[PDB]
RNA sequence: AAAUACCGGCACGAGACCGAUAGUCAACAAGUACCGUAAGGGAAAGUUGAAAAGAACUUUGAAGAGAGAGUUCAAGAGGGCGUGAAACCGUUAAGAGGUAAACGGGUGGGGUCCGCGCAGUCCGCCCGGAGGAUUCAACCCGGCGGCGCGGUCCGGCCGUGCCG
RNA sequence: CCACGCGUCCCCCGCGAGCGCACGGGGUCGGCGGCGAUGUCGGCUACCCACCCGACCCGUCUUGAAACACGGACCAAGGAGUCUAACACGUGCGCGAGUCGGGGGCUACGAAAGCCGCCGUGGCGCAAUGAAGGUGAAGGCCGGCGGCGCGCCGCCGGCCGAGGUGGGAUCCCGAGGCCUUCCAGUCCGCCGAGGGCGCACCACCGGCCCGUCUCGCCCGCCGCGCCGGGGAGGUGGAGCACGAG
RNA sequence: GAGAAAGAGAGUGGCGCGGACGCUACGCCGCGACGAGUAGGAGGGCCGCUGCGGUGAGCCUUGAAGCCUAGGGCGCGGGCCC
RNA sequence: UGAAAGCGGGGCCUCACGAUCCUUCUGACCUUUUGGGUUUUAAGCAGGAGGUGUCAGAAAAGUUACCACAGGGAUAACUGGC
């Protein structure tokens, strides 16, 4: 036979979304197509992130894409995001902007129309710019989740600062024995 | 549903999953919660530290009521009155300032976090933040007290 | 739309029949009856049909209009072609190719129009 | 319309509620495949079939 | 016997919670007799109110709640006795008297 | 799509009346047979009496 | 008083429940038969047929039981009787047999049935030969349909477009 | 000999046509022969039997079972990871700094369904830290008024304003050119030397909040006090650092 | 399919009415290398049972479920159709 | 301490020792003691100590031939094996 260990012998990464949805199928439809037939990687990239979960596409909001489209250079630009543009209450001025999202929530779609801006889907963004050409790729905060302050080096080991799973925040809910240097040792 | 589970899977295989050395027995470690300074000593201190022991002050009959104060920012604080003051106050030629009476939209304290655009205000809250109320001072505005 | 109806139609639809691992489509305006995106007679702009006539003589041959999309009782119009095999054939495909009417199937037209013709002569 | 609302004039006869937004809007795939946009930023096709 | 990581928990089944469950299925039924006995009661006082009596403004009591002004018990004593109404006549035409309510404002 | 087409009333003559009512926004509202399928599930199991 | 609780009782309605080894212990002469001194323990057990039309009469036998006859659509439904499996058994037919039987791979032989096999497929185009039609192309009239190729024909409608 | 022309400048000495054979991107015959209606033809498989090779009885505990290990005469039916609650993570869906009516109310299937919004009470989230009193998440520059052997700056008016470094999918600019006779010469693309602004994320350095320690000099007034506020420098936190529930 | 970053690209001057298949895109097609498995994990079942909402203008006294079979078969197989 | 460089926060190095709860002592013009104030008292915060030698830490004598139960050939009293 042949030396080979067949642990890693299959990739893990999607080949389609596992979504029933239509209109994201459709998108993957158009997609498909301008990736194997286009030579820009754009539609690789946002082929990838039309499979992506829920989860791994996270909401980006409306002010990291205010920053992160006036940061100079890329002015009337396409901003692209395939997760959520959320509206963010805590910014004021809005500039005029060319966003592109799967779904774009109500007053965060009313506030940008209002400054004067323009919110197209992903179909005519295939249509306005086939290989994605003048348009700044955005996501969202991958590790903004709440669960990655339970992730990594566990809690009770030196130089963790891990947050611990407890029922309910408190003064007698885990602060006693390894917390403390009175009480016991601390980490 | 149970026809999409494991167990419609595990008919044929002998242990149901369970093994054939280590048999599926009733409860091996004890029930609950149990063991905790004696055999789950390890777990309860690489992922539950500060457990055991008591730690602070004991106050008998506690009244959430009484240690109520919920807490805004200054970055939001601008969200509790509609838009149309906030233009019409930057609008403004007399430096009129609007009036944000935080307590009736349901904050008691107001805490400084944000940046706060550059327009006058009052904010009529319960307790203020010193950084609050010096971001409120810097921006030009007037911090007023209520019972 | 169309992409939008069939992937509501393509597993769902009252016409799809499975079984012995094959698959079809009992629609009324199916060339080759079977399930595809191509084929499928309810979910087009436009669209030809090949059906014997009431009459055991001849074709009758469907085609949808284009104005009357939402409009089922005067969307298709239905032409009764009694006569000879070849001339039935060439109608079909003169009115398919030079309409420029929907051309991916005029040779499962004439397919299904020789078909119907063949059973439509005596048995032997 | 007065129930579900409108594209731009929310529902009258609930308390808050609008149509919920498309996720593409030209929905029709081939009309936007076969388009001059799309058909021109594409290479070659290659349908030459290399068999062993 | 816990796992590698996740909350520890105390559950309060340990006693027998099956012969004591108390179960819901009768929630639309109740529903229906509050509604008829409701409905036989507003048109048996017939033009009379459907909601009863009266009742006062009244602020709430804690620290949390005495932004917000509520609807009391019944109104107070002091109170009939300056609008002239008698305590025992209001409870006639309609309105709702507690004795037991203060006033110090 | 974004028209409005112009839906006609018919009599009870069967025959089509003089009158002609705008298409409402409802019916160019997503076909998503993911949620309708999700919520005919979940919704079909509240009419249901127990057995034990 | 009211809102509130209700696996007992009287009367009800309903079921993504169970379908006679299930569902109550109990679909039936069931808390019955039966066991225990007693406290108590406690079953099994549904179905002829549409209608008994439940087999008159003859004959052998003492009789159980048969053979004829007859009812029935059917006794291949005959008073514990719808359907009637398996283990096990009787008999018939076939085949075989001294390393207990059985099994996997490979063929061989004998059967049982099937192929309605037993002169073996058609299908287009063309050539030649014998036919038979009211018959082809092209024109005229009518209807229906498809489409800046009418750049820019006239008139309506909509905008998840704008300006007055 | 896989060498074939003509014409010129220099030095040493871009379309010729046809037919055809084929050790050429996987087999064809434009070759044939027999037997077929009461005994023959095909049927691997499934019925019985024969022969050669192979062949210990399953389940299980076990380092190891055919075991002189236990369970098993045979057959039919029943027969064992279920339901509720809590948690955690992953995935699908709606809305999204919000979200949810579950409790209540209003109007055959229907005990369903719809609706409430001055029914969001409330839950969870949007803020943490401290035992607690409690406090509660950028800064810099300019002008003015050794304070001296507050160039720092205390306080007032203006301006810039919400980190940096390295790596980074994507994109942005474009030194040159992508031939059909030859030269200029435009447009639409396309490729690309090199150079940019860099998403998420990772690592590091900074910074802010809460506790605690150390060292200090100031600042406020209705109560000048066993008062209140501030700074610099380490350190403990399940924090912030333009949401993510 | 072609050893060699990138256009079978546009403009300005010197008779006979014809053309197989395809594409359930969750579909179809082409290349390569690969295949052991207890405890266990996972995926796919057009494997199977019972009931419910849809649906087949489904089947059925001109014979449904059930059962029997030296009959014909399909699937690697669970099983299934005559 | 040494004139000074330096050296020293126990023993030239390799061992000589102890969590939670409870008690006791020490520390601050400290926090709370619950409607407010004062004063004792108590609770906290931080640092030692009282001790678990089965030394990651139960509070614990036998007998059964009257014996029982769940198991183990993981393990004895026989043969057999090396
Ligand atoms: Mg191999
Ligand atoms: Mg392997
Ligand atoms: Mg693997
Ligand atoms: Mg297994
Ligand atoms: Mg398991
Ligand atoms: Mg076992
Ligand atoms: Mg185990
Ligand atoms: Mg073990
Ligand atoms: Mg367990
Ligand atoms: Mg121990
Ligand atoms: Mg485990
Ligand atoms: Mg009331
Ligand atoms: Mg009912
Ligand atoms: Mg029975
Ligand atoms: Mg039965
Ligand atoms: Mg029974
Ligand atoms: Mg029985
Ligand atoms: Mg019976
Ligand atoms: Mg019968
Ligand atoms: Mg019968
Ligand atoms: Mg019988
Ligand atoms: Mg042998
Ligand atoms: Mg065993
Ligand atoms: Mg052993
Ligand atoms: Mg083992
Ligand atoms: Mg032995
Ligand atoms: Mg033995
Ligand atoms: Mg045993
Ligand atoms: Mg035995
Ligand atoms: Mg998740
Ligand atoms: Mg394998
Ligand atoms: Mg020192
Ligand atoms: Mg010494
Ligand atoms: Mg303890
Ligand atoms: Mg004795
Ligand atoms: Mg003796
Ligand atoms: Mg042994
Ligand atoms: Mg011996």
């Amino acid at each position: 036979g042949v030396d080979i260990r067949h642990n890693k012998d299959r990739k893990v990464r999607r080949k389609e979304p596992k979504s029933q949805d239509i209109y994201l199928r459709l998108l993957v439809k158009l997609y498909r197509f301008l990736a194997r037939r286009t030579n820009s990687t754009f539609n690789q990239v946002v082929l990838k992130r039309l499979f992506m979960s829920r989860t791994n596409r996270p909401p980006l909001s409306l002010s990291r894409m205010i920053r992160k489209m006036k940061l100079p250079g890329r002015e009337n630009k396409t901003a692209v995001v395939v997760g959520t543009v959320t509206d963010d209450v805590r910014v004021q001025e809005v500039p005029k902007l060319k966003v592109c999202a799967l779904r774009v929530t109500s007053r965060a779609r009313s506030r940008i129309l209002k400054a004067g801006g323009k919110i197209l889907t992903f179909d005519q963004l295939a249509l306005d710019s086939p290989k994605g050409r003048g348009t700044v790729l955005l996501s969202g905060p991958r590790k903004g989740r709440e669960v990655y302050r339970h992730f990594g080096k566990a809690p009770g080991t030196p130089h963790s600062h891990t947050k611990p799973y407890v029922r309910s925040k408190g003064r007698k809910f885990e602060r006693a024995r390894g917390r403390r240097a009175s009480r016991g040792y601390k980490n | 549903p149970s026809r999409l589970r494991k167990t419609r899977k595990l008919r044929g295989h002998v242990s149901h999953g369970h093994g054939r050395i280590g048999k599926h027995r009733k409860h091996p470690g004890g029930r609950g919660n149990a063991g905790g300074m004696h055999h789950h000593r390890i777990n309860f201190d690489k992922y539950h530290p500060g457990y055991f022991g008591k730690v602070g002050m004991r106050h008998y009959h506690l009244k959430r009521n009484q240690s109520f104060c919920p807490t805004v920012n200054l970055d939001k604080l601008w969200t509790l009155v509609s838009e149309q003051t906030r233009v019409n106050a930057a609008k403004n030629k007399t430096g009129a300032a609007p009036i944000i009476d935080v307590v009736r939209s349901g904050y008691y304290k107001v805490l400084g976090k944000g940046k706060l655009p550059k327009q006058p205000v009052i904010v009529k809250a319960k307790f203020f933040s010193r950084r609050a109320e010096e971001k409120i001072k810097g921006v030009g505005g007037a911090c007023v007290l209520v019972a | 739309s169309a992409h939008l109806q069939w992937m509501v139609v393509r597993n769902c639809s009252s016409f799809l029949i499975k079984r012995n691992k094959q698959t079809y489509s009992t629609e009324p305006n199916n060339l080759k009856a079977r399930n595809s995106f191509r084929y499928n007679g309810l979910i087009h702009r436009k669209t030809v049909g090949v059906e014997p006539a009431a009459d055991g003589k001849g074709v009758v041959v469907v085609m949808k209009r284009r104005s009357g999309q939402r409009k089922p009782a005067t969307s298709y119009v239905r032409t009764t072609i009694n006569k000879n095999a070849r001339a039935t054939l060439s109608s079909i495909r003169h009115m398919i190719r030079k309409n420029k009417y929907h051309p991916d199937l005029r040779m499962a037209a004439i397919r299904r129009a020789s078909a119907i013709l063949r059973s439509q002569k005596p048995v032997m | 319309d007065d129930l579900y609302g409108t594209w731009r004039k929310a529902a009258s006869l609930k308390s808050n509620y609008n149509l919920p937004m498309h996720k593409m809007l030209n929905t029709d795939l081939s009309r936007i495949l076969k388009s001059p946009e799309i058909q021109r930023a594409l290479r070659a096709p290659r349908k030459k079939i290399h068999r062993r | 016997a816990p796992s590698r990581n996740g909350m520890i928990l105390k559950p309060h089944f340990h006693k027998d919670w099956q012969r004591r469950v108390a179960t819901w299925f009768n929630q639309p039924a109740r529903k229906i007799r509050r509604r008829k006995a409701r409905q036989a009661r507003a048109r048996r006082i017939a033009p009379r109110p459907a909601a009863g009596p009266i009742r006062p403004i009244v602020r709430c009591p804690t620290v949390r709640y005495h932004t917000k002004v509520r609807a009391g018990r019944g109104f107070s004593l002091e109170e009939l006795r300056v609008a002239g109404i008698h305590k025992k006549v209001a409870r006639t035409i309609g309105i709702s008297v507690d004795p037991r309510r203060r006033n110090k404002s | 799509a974004c028209a409005r087409p112009l839906i006609s009333v018919y009599s009870e003559k069967g025959e089509s009346s003089g009158k002609n009512v705008t298409l409402p926004a409802v019916f160019k509202a997503p076909i998503r047979p993911d949620i309708v399928n999700f919520v005919h599930t979940n919704l079909r199991k509240n009419n249901r009496q127990p057995y034990a």
